[PDB]
């Protein structure tokens, strides 16, 4: 069974720039190679088969080569469409095996998060739970961290986290931190803070509510 | 144009059986293959069937509790169902000039029951404002946010689910201008499609 290595696995680039992925086999392949792309979850798009025949409507700003175990595939003058994920798929025998796949990334200017903190809702506390919720919105590159502090203590359990994928709109990066907490354990405290760390600052970028006020 | 159709959406338990079918415009012409896609990962060839022999091949790793068949509609049949399944199937075919591929069905397999989710306001405790719902609490997936009834589209972003406990709860960010709140209210709304559910939720200021 032929086995393909793709890399890199994430690439950053931007519109008007060329940039290059490569898959190599196992064993090889003679040819038997196709390139795919795949926007957020849909179906996956055929580019190229047979290492190098484009496929129909394909933008000829697409390119595939290779031979053997080595090919690659060459995007130039990269227009918005082209981000997303990339996967080269042989198949010569069987198991046609997939590369593990290349994530094309837009590259922007930096940029620091927008910290938002929310004190659990009445409804919620109501109920007999306490989800503090923190939102750091529209921040790059993606690389981020978020820190809780309950009375000037650092929380560590009870912390559950979410990523988007770069925006489509503005290619800025997003992520949620959620702190559950039982009612009694969040009435023990009094102030709640959500402590961003991002390459946009060397200090915490905070936000932060007393439950008294 | 070639056009390939999947059934719709699949919930399971372990150890059951489901049928995913394929169904093609025109049609047998050259051979066919499905693949799966677990949450967030990459492709993963499962095997390929010679629609002119009858013979199929598959990868090892699905050999024994998958099965390619054709009655004209593909199926793509998985028994002794794992948690592990879960993920998004497709089938795709060639010819000609290309490839073509069907929308995909996502398929769940999990002991958890369908649960309705418990939707919260998120309010604040300058020009914009940034407001919110968590949705939590809720199986299977998904779920679909707008906001007034999708009249909000700018500014806005729902974050992927987590899954907490055979669980899963997400939220939803939106920011307004303050001169639009709360003068103009500002609302989410949740549907919940395996529970037939649907929710509102008027964000108001504390
Ligand atoms: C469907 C694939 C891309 C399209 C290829 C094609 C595309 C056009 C055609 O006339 C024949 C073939 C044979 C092999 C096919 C490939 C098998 C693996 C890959 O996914």
């Amino acid at each position: 069974d032929i086995q393909m290595t793709q890399s890199p696995a994430s690439l950053s680039a931007s519109v008007g720039e060329t940039v290059t992925i490569t898959c190599r086999a196992s064993g090889n392949i003679h040819n038997y190679l196709a390139w795919y792309q795949q926007k957020q979850g849909k179906s996956p798009q055929l580019l190229v088969y047979n290492a190098k025949t484009l496929a129909d409507g394909v933008p000829s700003r697409f390119s595939g080569s290779g031979s053997g175990t080595q090919y690659s595939l060459k995007i130039n003058s990269l227009q918005p469409e082209d981000f997303g994920t990339y996967y080269c798929h042989h198949f010569w025998s069987t198991p046609w095996t997939f590369g593990g796949g290349t994530k094309l990334e837009v590259k922007r200017a930096d940029a620091a998060p927008t910290v938002s903190i929310f004190p659990p809702s009445s409804e919620q506390l109501t109920s007999g739970g306490a989800s503090v919720v923190c939102f750091l919105n529209n921040f790059y590159p993606k690389d981020i961290n978020v820190k809780w502090k309950i009375d000037g203590s650092e929380r560590q359990n009870g912390v559950l986290n979410s990523w988007t994928d770069q925006d489509s709109k503005d290619s800025t990066y997003s992520m949620s931190s959620t702190l559950t907490l039982t009612k009694d354990e969040y009435e023990r405290h009094n102030s709640y803070t959500c402590e961003a760390t991002h390459k946009t600052s060397t200090s915490p970028i905070v936000k932060s509510f007393n439950r008294n006020e | 144009q070639i056009q390939l159709v999947q059934s719709g959406p699949e919930l399971k338990k372990p150890g059951e059986t489901v049928r995913i079918s394929c169904k093609a415009s025109d049609y047998m012409t050259s051979g066919m293959q499905w693949v799966q896609q677990m949450p967030g990962k990459g492709l993963k060839w499962i095997g390929w069937l010679n629609t002119q022999s009858g013979v199929p091949e598959y990868a090892e790793d699905f050999k024994g509790r998958f099965a390619f068949s054709l009655e004209t509609t593909a199926y793509l049949q998985i028994n002794n169902l794992k948690n592990e399944d879960t993920a998004t199937y497709f089938c795709a075919t060639w010819g000609g000039n290309s490839a073509y591929w069907g929308q995909g069905t996502t398929l769940t397999v999990s002991s958890a029951k369908t649960t309705p989710p418990s939707v919260y306001p998120l309010a604040p405790g300058n020009s914009m404002v940034t407001l919110g719902c968590l949705v939590k609490g809720y199986f299977p997936e998904p779920v679909t946010v707008t906001w007034n009834s999708g009249s909000l589209s700018s500014g806005v972003h729902t974050f992927p689910a987590v899954l907490q406990s055979d669980l899963y709860t997400l939220s939803s960010s939106v920011t307004v201008p303050s001169s639009t709140w709360p003068s103009e209210t500002v609302t989410c709304n949740v549907a919940h499609p395996a529970s037939s559910t649907k929710v509102d939720k008027k964000i108001v200021p504390r």
